């Protein structure tokens, strides 16, 4: 509680710390040893008789910090603040709470930036990531091909200058991001020709007679990948800019074309921000373990003027108030003399509109000559009406680099007033008394009952991305399409919304909604923790608060004996019907039976080990009948109605009890991930890059996920594990949660992988995008669906050709890269989908061939001599195209090695 | 800005063998700053036998510029050197040498050098400024046989650059006869903006170099009746002293020039005014008109043929001196040249005849300003009373905006507020009285020479501001300021508006003004 | 034309087989030129433009350096004649330096002589096409289409006041209506309306410093300022004429042939000159309107332009008053 500071005379810095209750000075210390190697060197002993004790009723109103290579939630930020209420703050401090980490920075007090200070309970906090997800779009208009001030082209100005500067600043500040780079434009008169029907929209003014047919072209470069040492993307973008206008012009409709519209003639800007929102809204479907922040940079060579319909503008407003992602910049220079982010209402004196939700910035190159004109020129051969565009003070706006190199997470605790009385109509409260019962999950009933997570009131998403036609210009996604009509229907009218909940012991919360601002009210576990967690998963979605030689862990034992089942793969007088004496005197020798003790399981012995023993001593396939003879008296499980247990390679996890538990519906924003288990062989993985060149379905386990002794909460995840046999097929675990801390589940999966590699076989998280378009519950607007035709060139034959498709599949198995039938878990399993071994490649098997796509969920770890190295995936692509199209003699030898038998 | 941030000298390969910087630290002829001190080779340096500088200020890169121009300066051939390097720097240096093997086409030791004195600016000079710096460095580097380390003449010109923005002129300005303007317009670029060599080569008509300078001398090593007829009215004998001081001796001029230099007080006041800020007037004719006693037929000829071809034969072909000969030939010469100056020069009784016949026949008059004589020269047409006077360019202090009674903005009779005979255009003594009333004696000429900064306000209006700011219609406003001179409320009603120079207005204050005027 | 070029050259401080080597496209810069400019072409100050004088004119030069193993340092040069303007070539040279620099940094281009030999018709095409139309759109590699354009660089503008009257010298219909800035589209229907606090609050509805800097950029391209047309004289009238009162004075002062006080004699002295060298328009109250309020073809261009093609009259009233 006592507070020390310690510079000397004449110094420039000031250093202050705290410890407990100096009043008589006799017992003290330097509190930190390595604050020497943090800040400033002198010898760290107890006594210099320099150090002044201070009252310090002087605060620090805004503090900041950054994260690196880590995922959290803002509820964890809330408990960071709650353990961070009354403590010190020096610059460049690494700090840890509850297993998770932080690195301090950017702490201001009212005019000045203060290096060392103290924070208690009334400051404010800003959390930023240098481990975020950035989507940068590049608009291309009729003015990218134009010269400008100082003598340059807008393309190399924009790309070369801005992207080179931003990538050098990223390399300096040493961040990490998941980038998408989308090049885009529009064309006009793409009217009518077959196979190119589904791609045409119609620009339409409601009185002045202009309606024409247009289309927007996309092309992605590098899709979703983190990698060090960027800026080769600049070279690829230069090459694509050279080959770009023929890639626009000599395609779909060779009538009269007109590509690359102006920004003020027409424009697909706000639609591209809308699809960035229609990617980020379904961020909860394949959650990352290391990435938090979200950032949408749109580069235009335009001016700041766009014209757009009012409907999707209002739609993007009501979607952008949810989460703040969008940032615009203009690589034109020449900031013009009006309110520069603006929109002409392309409606259905012209009607003017300004956005306030968008951070504009303007580029300028490195050359210094004075009278930079604010005008173009071209020679020809031959009932409010209160805003105009001018009267605002649009003087000088820079780049705002700090809002570009460190993306900030959402505001937590902001300012608005309550809804006291009067006109406010709808009210709902919920009181929740639980019971002494421990034979955890009961919080989910009030969780589903209170809001249903914006349940019947909705957030409005009428953007139906139904079609995507693509072209075989290069391997990534090149769709060129129409984005579907806005299925707009307007929600609630003339009504507010207010809720309240209560535990009549001590806890009340109040909840206003057109935006979700909360008013908490405070007065075997303690009820304030449950209250805080209830506030936490009210926050999770949208949360604005108001201000003034074994180891018997459950899954691991079954996992390690499941490892043991292929680790060894690659008596008295017999036939006597008694068999009782062996049935309890297995342990005479060193027979592995866990017959000592565990909770919920006093007498431990699993039947696969029994099959090991009496295939070492009795025969093999007569085993099940005598096992029924054993099972007619003794038991391991609860109640049978089955075979004699289950004989070989069959899967039972923990939680013996389920009979004599509540569920998660699919429309309340479930966090879920998918992991797969695959079999590897490394002695072919080295020639893969080396010189050789060419009974229900689910079962649900609510696991308490901790290796610690916390005594803080309860924290569980619902695994849905699918498997039955796994000879050499894949083995999947669905991971669902809407619950407590993320990074502990991450380190549990980290322990699962690190136990999977050595002593066993391999585990990889898989993106749950199956080969599926947008306008789905799953799906992405950036998945290429890479078709590969199976050329041939020679009853019930369709099953037969499906079989020989499987035969060439597992033969491509046999060469370097084996296969597994991913018989996924939501029912009826439409088409056969195959995961390849330990790599990033997926196939489905439906005119001519079959389709192919990637995994992006590898992320430079999950690594042995097997995985990673994207050029390996490119090698498998070229290898299957060479093995696929009847090349020189390879399918010839395939026909001979098939028809030999 | 016509400045010069850097003047500099350097060393790499001076043409000598001893007593200099080659082997010891830097040391040269009659100077020893040895053991690598703060390196005096650049401009900002207080100089004695011992000298110290500062090395701090160039707004940009510094020592790469220095240690690159050490060899970027030097060459083998001689002449000019202009070097526009990057975005905002131009180097201007035109050096030479003098090395000779005892042929002589003083000296103490063979202290010979490929010397590199050079001074610069940044990218936005003027062409005559460029050529003046050219001939300036040329007169700097003539021979310089004051063979020392003396850089104080370099600093003398450096302080001449930073202190002064318009360098050389005269207090003694002279005349204009009949030929001196186009006589001036023949060379127009010879040496150093110099009326001294101008008058000398005009008068004595022989190119002699009693070497004329700014302040410091450098080295390579008749009573006329036309002129005194043009200067019996104004100032002859200082010019005769100048004739003596450029035909006899040199090096003693400005200490001999400036010591030698109702009605009479206003006369010397207005002549000091014309010596500073006042302009002249003249007139001429034209014989040109073309459409579909001697009125019509010659004009018809002029419509079909230029006159000097046809009609110039008939005046000697029929032997006719008369009024019609005076119609022919001096009208022809004045149309050839077009001031009224030949019409007052070439006179026997032609003085009262040229304007008489000019208003008689229908050749068109025009009145205008003196023929091309810029204020980069001395004067036109020495002073007589037969001619009018105005002023055009000179900046001036304020009369109306800061609430004064004798209001004088800029309108017709521009400062709009034998008994004063000679000039029909009164704004001369309008401007002079509006400077100061003519009863003050020292303050009169002191204000004539202290309208630089003009009693310390400075200009913000030239009468368009009034109608610009408020609802002032022009004839309504002359209804005001032809009688605003008599009570403070009549000026105060439109000049009270500092209560809307608290501004907060952003459109116009006119509504509060016309409300708050009257009672 | 903006500027006149005649020769382009390449040079390099190459290792010991040849110390200072050159390629040339033609003037013929001989032994003397390269001796007299050879110290210029090696410096630690790099990526910087420098131009020097010489007998034939001015060479312009820029350098850069790479491949520190057996160090690489070379130089583009661009030589013209001096006694003209010759100051619109400099970012083009710096941009070509950037082109060659990025080409070497991502292709490893000039590590062999054959690339430098391929680089010679590039010089021929550029040396012709700069003089052709001052623009070059030439694909030299699969990753570089060089784009070049010459800017005339119209010189520095004056300061615009707000008591001023502007006149667009050219006509309005010579431009796309769709191609201006929007403030200029909000003012350009009203430009020939005379004074400025009238025009802003009468049709522009804009801010004062905004329209002042916008019209200053217009003066930087194509408009000329002058002073207002408040009727000073009245007795200028009684010589007969054809329609030379409202338009004539704006035109004549845009042709800059008066003093500012047009007074009550200047106009008639010029009027009789134009007359022989060839009811009411409400002659009182154009000035009560001076605040914000909530032949048969028009002849002010014909005879003055038919003069203005010549210069004797431009002498005769460019020494005007």
């Amino acid at each position: 509680i006592v507070e020390i500071a310690h510079p000397n005379d004449e110094y420039s810095p000031l250093l202050l710390q705290v410890k407990s209750l100096k009043e008589d000075l006799q017992k003290e210390t330097i509190s930190v040893d390595q604050t020497v190697t943090q800040v400033f060197r002198l010898r760290p002993y107890q006594d210099v008789y320099v150090n002044v004790v201070d009252p310090k009723d002087v605060t620090l109103d805004l503090v900041e910090l950054t994260f690196k290579d880590q995922y959290i939630g803002r509820g964890d930020m809330w408990r960071l603040k709650k353990s961070l209420v009354s403590t010190c703050a020096y610059i460049t401090q690494k700090v840890e709470f509850a297993g998770i980490r932080a690195q301090a920075g950017e702490l201001w007090v009212k005019n000045e930036k203060v290096m060392c200070g103290y924070i208690s309970e009334d400051t404010r906090v800003v959390f930023r990531s240098t481990s975020a997800m950035v989507y940068i779009f590049i608009q291309m208009s009729c003015e990218m091909w134009d010269f400008d001030i100082y003598g340059d082209l807008y393309f190399e100005k924009a790309v070369n200058g801005f992207l080179a500067d931003l990538f050098t600043k990223w390399k300096e500040k040493n961040c990490s991001h998941e980038v998408t780079v989308v090049l885009f434009s529009r064309t006009f008169y793409d009217a009518k020709s077959v196979d190119e029907f589904p791609e045409i929209n119609r620009a339409s003014i409601r009185q002045d007679h202009k309606g024409r047919f247009y289309e927007d072209f996309y092309k992605v470069v590098v899709q979703n990948e983190r990698r060090e040492e960027w800026t080769s993307l600049l070279v690829t973008i230069k090459k694509l800019f050279i080959q770009y206008p023929v890639l626009v012009r000599l395609e779909q409709a060779e009538g009269f074309p007109q590509g690359d519209n102006s920004t003020s003639a027409q424009g697909n800007y706000l639609e591209a921000i809308n699809l960035s929102f229609n990617v980020f809204d379904k961020h909860y479907i394949n959650r990352n373990f290391d990435r938090t922040g979200q950032m949408s940079v749109v580069i235009t060579p335009g001016v700041g003027v766009f014209e757009v319909d009012r409907l999707l503008m209002i739609l993007t407003k009501q979607r952008m108030i949810d989460n703040g992602i969008g940032v615009d910049l203009v690589c034109m220079g020449e900031q013009p003399l009006h309110a520069v982010p603006l929109f002409k209402l392309h409606n259905r004196g012209d009607d003017y509109n300004i956005p306030h939700w968008i951070n504009h910035s303007f580029y300028t190159s490195k050359s210094q000559l004075f009278c930079n004109s604010f005008t173009p020129r071209i020679k020809l051969a031959g009932t409010l009406s209160a805003p105009p565009v001018v009267p605002g003070f649009c003087c000088t706006v820079g780049v705002d680099w700090k809002s570009l190199t460190t993306p900030a997470c959402l505001p937590l605790t902001t300012d608005y007033f309550p809804d006291r009385q009067g006109l406010q109509n709808d009210y709902t409260e919920g009181c929740y008394d639980l019971l002494p019962e421990a034979d955890a999950q009961q919080v989910f009933e009030e969780f589903i009952c209170q809001r249903l997570m914006q349940g019947y009131q909705i957030i409005v998403q009428p953007k139906t991305q139904k079609p995507n036609p693509a072209v075989p210009p290069p391997l990534s996604s090149s769709p060129l399409y129409s984005r579907g009509l806005v299925s707009r229907n307007r929600p609630e009218e003339e009504d507010q919304y207010w809720l309240s909940m209560g535990r009549t012991f001590h806890k009340v919360t109040l909840k206003d909604k057109m935006i979700t601002v909360t008013r908490y009210l405070p007065k075997p576990r303690a009820d304030e923790d449950e209250w805080q967690l209830l506030d936490g998963f009210v926050r999770f979605v949208e949360g604005l608060n108001r201000i003034r030689m074994d180891s018997p862990r459950k899954d691991g034992a079954f996992f390690m004996e499941f490892v043991r089942s292929p680790r060894t793969a690659s008596l008295t007088s017999s036939s006597t019907l008694t068999e009782i004496l062996e049935a309890m005197k297995h342990p005479s020798t060193g027979v592995q039976l866990l017959s000592e003790q565990k909770g919920l399981s006093p007498y431990c012995f699993i039947s696969a080990e029994v099959v090991h023993w009496l295939v070492n001593h009795v025969e093999g396939i007569q085993t099940q009948a005598m096992a029924i003879d054993i099972m007619q008296k003794m038991l391991e499980e609860q109640l049978i109605t089955h075979a004699s247990g289950e004989a070989w390679r069959t899967f039972i996890y923990g939680f013996y009890f389920y009979k004599i538990v509540d569920d998660f519906a699919s429309f309340q924003r479930k966090w879920f991930e998918v992991a797969f288990v695959a079999e590897e062989l490394v002695h072919s993985e080295i020639p893969a890059f080396l010189l050789p060149w060419l009974v229900p379905e689910q079962r649900t386990v609510t696991l308490d996920v901790d290796v610690n002794n916390r005594t803080d909460r309860l924290e569980w995840c619902s695994c849905y594990y699918h498997g039955n046999f796994s000879l050499n097929a894949a083995f999947e675990i669905k991971l669902h949660w809407m619950a407590v801390t993320a990074a502990v589940l991450f380190e549990m999966v980290q322990g699962w992988h690190r136990k999977a590699t050595s002593c066993g076989f391999l585990l990889v998280p898989v993106l749950e995008g199956p080969f599926a378009l947008p306008s789905y519950l799953y799906g992405d607007p950036l998945r290429a669906q890479l078709f590969i035709p199976l050329n041939i060139s020679c009853e019930t034959y369709w099953d037969r050709m499906h079989l020989f498709q499987e035969a060439i599949a597992h033969r491509f198995g046999f060469v370097q890269d084996k296969y597994s039938a991913s018989a996924f878990n939501f029912p009826a399993e439409n088409k056969p989908q195959y995961i390849h071994v330990t790599g990033t490649v997926f196939l489905q098997l439906p005119r001519v061939g079959y389709n192919w796509a990637y995994n992006t969920m590898l992320t430079k770890t999950w690594r042995s001599s097997a995985t990673g190295d994207e050029k390996f995936a490119d090698r498998l692509l070229k290898d299957f195209t060479d093995f696929c199209i009847n090349r020189d003699n390879r399918l010839v030898t395939f026909w001979t090695s098939c028809l030999e038998k | 800005d016509n400045t010069s941030p850097i003047s500099v000298i350097l060393v790499s390969s001076g043409s000598r063998g001893n007593k200099l910087l080659f082997r010891y630290p830097f040391q040269r002829s009659q100077e020893h700053p040895a053991s690598q001190t703060s390196k005096p080779r650049s401009r900002y340096a207080a100089s004695n036998t011992g000298d110290h500088a500062d090395e701090q200020d160039g707004d940009s890169r510094f020592s790469d510029v220095i240690l690159a121009t050490i060899l970027a300066t030097k060459s083998e051939m001689c002449g000019q050197k202009f070097e526009l390097k990057i975005d905002n720097v131009r180097f201007v240096g035109h050096p030479t040498l003098l090395q000779h093997a005892l042929g002589q086409i003083k000296r103490e030791a063979p202290t010979m050098i490929l010397f590199n004195v050079v001074f610069a600016l940044r990218a936005n000079a003027d062409p005559s400024v460029i050529n003046c710096l050219h001939n300036l460095s040329r007169r700097i580097a003539t021979v310089l046989q004051h063979e020392e380390r003396r850089c104080q003449y370099l600093t003398r010109e450096a302080k001449l650059i930073l202190a002064l923005q318009d360098e050389v002129s005269a207090m003694a300005d002279g005349n204009e006869g009949p030929q001196s303007p186009f006589h001036h317009i023949l060379p127009k670029c010879k040496l150093a903006r110099d009326l001294k060599e101008a008058y000398d080569s005009l008068c004595t008509s022989g190119v002699v170099r009693l070497h004329i300078n700014s302040w410091l001398e450098v080295s390579f090593c008749i009573p006329p009746e036309a002129i005194e007829r043009s200067l019996k009215a104004i100032r002859p004998y200082h010019a005769l002293l100048l004739l003596s001081d450029e035909k006899s001796l040199l090096g003693e001029l400005p200490i001999d020039c400036s010591p030698a230099l109702v009605k009479n007080l206003q006369q010397l006041a207005q002549d000091a005014d014309l010596a500073l800020l006042q302009v002249f007037q003249l007139a001429a004719h034209l014989v040109y008109w073309g459409k579909a006693y001697m009125l019509s037929p010659n004009a018809s000829v002029c419509l079909y043929s230029p006159l000097a071809e046809q009609f110039s034969h008939q005046f000697p072909s029929h032997d006719l001196p008369s009024v019609l000969a005076k119609f022919s030939l001096p009208v022809s010469l004045s149309e050839f040249r077009n001031p009224l100056a030949p019409a007052v020069q070439e006179t026997q009784l032609i003085q009262m005849v040229v304007w008489m016949l000019q208003r008689r026949l229908l050749i068109q008059l025009h009145t205008y300003v003196c023929l091309m004589a810029s204020p980069s020269e001395e004067e036109p047409r020495p002073r007589e009373d037969d001619v009018p006077f105005t002023a055009r360019v000179g900046g001036r202090s304020l009369s109306t905006p800061n609430a004064l009674s004798f209001g004088s903005p800029t309108s017709s009779d521009d400062m709009t507020l034998a008994e004063l005979l000679p000039s029909g255009d009164s704004p001369l003594n309008q401007r002079m009285t509006e400077n100061l009333l003519a009863s003050l004696s020292e303050h009169e000429r002191a204000a004539i020479l202290s309208v630089p900064a003009a009693q310390n306000p400075e200009d913000l209006r030239m009468f368009a501001r009034l109608l610009h700011y408020f609802r002032g219609r022009h004839h309504l406003e002359e209804i005001m300021y032809n009688e605003n001179t008599r009570r403070s409320q009549l000026l105060m009603l439109f000049d009270k508006f500092r209560s809307v120079l608290v501004v907060t207005t952003h459109e116009d204050p006119v509504i509060a003004v016309f409300q708050a005027l009257l009672p | 034309s903006g500027c006149r070029i005649e020769c382009i050259f390449f040079s390099e401080f190459h290792p010991t087989l040849g110390p200072k080597i050159t390629y040339q496209v033609p003037l013929f810069d001989t032994v003397q030129v390269y001796i007299i400019t050879k110290p210029e072409l090696q410096n630690k100050l790099i990526t910087v433009t420098a131009m020097e004088k010489k007998l034939i004119g001015c060479p312009v030069c820029i350098e850069h350096k790479k491949y520190s193993r057996n160090a690489l340092l070379f130089n583009l040069g661009f030589v013209c004649d001096a006694q003209a303007k010759t100051c619109a070539l400099e970012p083009i040279v710096k941009k070509l330096a950037g082109y060659l620099t990025t080409l070497e940094l991502e292709s490893s281009f000039v590590s062999m002589e054959e690339s430098k030999q391929k680089l010679v018709p590039i010089m021929t095409i550029l040396l012709e096409e700069l003089n052709a139309s001052g623009r070059c759109t030439l694909p030299i590699d699969e990753s570089n289409t060089i784009h070049l354009k010459v800017i005339e660089q119209r010189p520095d503008p004056p300061v615009a006041q707000e008591y001023d009257v502007p006149v667009f010298t050219k006509d309005k219909e010579d431009f796309f209506n769709s191609q201006w800035d929007l403030t200029t589209q909000q003012i350009l229907p009203y430009i020939d309306g005379f004074r400025h606090i009238q025009k802003i609050s009468a049709e522009a509805d804009v801010e004062l410093n905004l329209v002042r800097i916008a019209i200053q950029n217009l003066l930087y391209y194509g408009v000329v300022t002058l002073v207002s047309i408040l009727q000073y004289s009245n007795v200028y009238c009684p010589t007969p004429k054809v329609q030379d009162l409202v338009d004539d004075k704006s035109l004549q002062e845009a042709c800059l042939s008066y003093v500012t006080k047009q007074g009550h004699k200047r106009a008639s002295l010029r009027d009789v000159f134009q007359l022989y060298c060839s009811q009411f328009g409400l002659m009182k109250n154009l000035i009560r309107r001076l605040q914000k309020y909530p032949y048969t073809g028009c002849h002010s261009y014909d005879e003055i332009c038919c003069k203005t093609g010549m210069s004797y009259h431009e002498l005769d009233e460019r020494l005007e008053n």
